Order: C-alpha cells, then structure tokens, then sequence
C-alpha cells in the first residue's frame, strides 16, 4: 500500500462552470477507482497531474461528494 | 453501434500509383474492385500555395453484402508526393479479404507497411481536423460537437481505473471565442483550458478515446466513425503525423 485512503470513493463527479467574458464555460470530470483520490495522489507524484495547477476541489478538498464548482466556489450535490 | 466503422492504418514505403492498375488483383479476388481517384486540396480553399497542399486520394470498395455494416469494406490511400513518407493507407470492415488486399499491394509494388499508431498530441489534433466541415464553394469551417476525452491510468490497487473529462458543444464553441477564430480548438483553446484549470495535461495522460459525440471516436490505434468514410483533413493530418 501508499495510496490508500480513509475513507475510499469509487465514483464522484465535479463540473467546473467559469464565467469568461460574461459567457458561461462548463466542463465535467468523472472518476472511477477502488480508491480515486489515492490514484489521483499517484498520479500527482508520478508527475502526470501538475500539483501547483491542481485546485483544491479536484485534490479532495471536500472529497467524497461530487458537486458543482461556480466561478470557485463548491456546492456539493 | 451508433459508430460501426472503425479504421485501421497503415504507412507505406512508396507512394502506390494505383491508377494503373486494380485489374490484376480483381482478378486475384474474382471480384469487382471500385477504383476511384481524386485530387484533394488540404486546406480546402484553393488559394494556398496551388500545390504541396494538394494530395491524392484513392478508394477502393469491396463490393458485397451490406446486411451487417460492420462487415463494410472500404480502403482509402492518402498520397503526397513531396513528403518524405508520402502514403498512408487505411481500412474498415471485418472481411476475410482484408488481408488479401494488403499482401497484393506488398507483392504488387514490393513496399513495407507498418501499424500506424497515434500519440495523444496526434489525437488532438485529428478531433481537430474531425469537425471541420466543407461546404460546396470548398470553404473549411469549424463545427462544434459535445466532446469527451477518456483516461485510462495505471495505479495501484485500481485506486483510479477511468476518469473523463467532457466539454458540451456549447463550451467548445465558448472557449474558442475567447482565443478567439481558430481552426485548431482543441490544441489551442480546449486542451490548454483543460490544463490551466486543473493541471491536467492531456498530451501527457494515458488519454485513450476522444469522443465527438454522433461522428467520431478516436483512439491510440484506430479511429471509429458513424460514417462509412474518412473525412480529407483528418486524412491530411494523419499523413503528416507520420513524417519525421
């Protein structure tokens, strides 16, 4: 083990909505793992994710509830 | 399914000058091989340098059921004399006769062909070249499709098997405008926004599908369409994929 997590999530989803020049953009990621935010550790460290462009919602920062992310602000559901 | 045709590729030593001739293999397959050949111009719009931009594109269709249409078979040559690998061939379909076809081409012309294979760069860029739409006047213009890209990683324990990331057509149109007029979205608007958003760096992830939702689905080492042909751009792009 090294990765493994807590409490492990298997499927959570975010969509990240900005507002760029008045024009709403949205895009949605999807996960799916026996533990993936330990795969999404792995994969920081093994230098595939970029950890400084990383933010905090994708990291976990609330981990465990899929939601929406509006101009930076999280909203589970 | 809703894509039932899914290509294969295939580099090739020589540019084939098949105009002359099918008869020898029609005969090989007692079976009558269609022929067609055309001039192409990539970029479409005929003002760009009268030349080099132009290609060759031949067709052959084997002739036969059209019950299953995953059994459709079709092979299309690429071909451009003034690059240094100058043809690429690829083909559709499950036929027995595939094979044969590509042996008598060997034989025929005495040339090596090779698997092409497809980096995740090269797969931007052929979702690129995939929504480009011709119009009569031979006008190349974007057109916008709901899009998603699959990742497939290796990590422990299954920790993280797939992950995705879609952008809806009406974002893909949003983030090209603010570039803002771009032939290329995806490299030049989509897949940066995508990295400058979350650190995720398509070209660099184990990116294994991009979807263009209804048309097409490209792949390491094929494309799938719902279209029962290859559209001249992405044929373009996948020749110059191949150069050195």
């Amino acid at each position: 083990s090294r990765y493994s997590s807590l409490v492990p999530i298997e499927k959570v989803g975010f969509t990240l909505k900005n507002e760029i020049n008045s024009r709403i953009i949205t895009i949605k990621l999807k996960f799916n793992g026996n533990d993936i935010f330990g795969g999404l550790h792995e994969l920081c460290d093994k230098n595939l994710i970029n950890i400084d462009k990383v933010p905090g919602w994708l990291a976990g920062e609330n981990g465990s509830f899929s939601g929406t992310i509006m101009n930076g602000d999280f909203q589970r559901e | 399914n809703a894509m039932p045709y899914t290509w294969k590729f295939l580099g090739i030593s020589k540019q084939l000058s098949l105009e002359n001739g099918i008869a020898k293999l029609n005969q090989l397959l007692n079976l009558e091989v269609d022929l067609d050949i055309q001039t192409i111009r990539v970029p479409s719009d005929p003002d760009g340098g009268t030349a080099a931009d132009e290609y060759i594109r031949y067709e052959m269709r084997l002739d036969i059921s059209n019950l299953d249409e995953g059994t459709y078979s079709k092979f299309i040559f690429l071909g451009n004399s003034k690059m240094e690998v100058p043809m690429f061939l690829c083909y559709c379909g499950t036929d027995n006769r595939n094979e044969v076809v590509l042996q008598w081409l060997k034989a025929e012309y005495g040339v090596i062909m090779w698997p092409i294979k497809f980096e995740q760069k090269t797969m931007i860029k052929l979702a690129d070249a995939s929504i480009v739409h011709v119009t009569k006047e031979n006008i190349e213009q974007i057109t916008w499709f709901s899009s998603k890209l699959y990742f497939e990683p290796e990590t422990q324990d299954k920790n993280l098997r797939q992950f995705s990331i879609e952008i809806p057509r009406e974002s893909c149109e949003g983030l090209a405008l603010g570039y803002g007029n771009t032939m290329h979205p995806y490299n030049d608007a989509i897949v940066p926004y995508i990295y400058n958003e979350t650190g995720m760096a398509v070209e660099r992830l184990p990116l294994t599908s991009v979807i263009l939702a209804g048309h097409t689905k490209i792949m390491r080492e094929s494309i799938v369409t719902s279209t029962r042909s290859l559209r001249n751009r992405v044929l373009a792009v996948v020749l110059q994929s191949i150069q050195f």
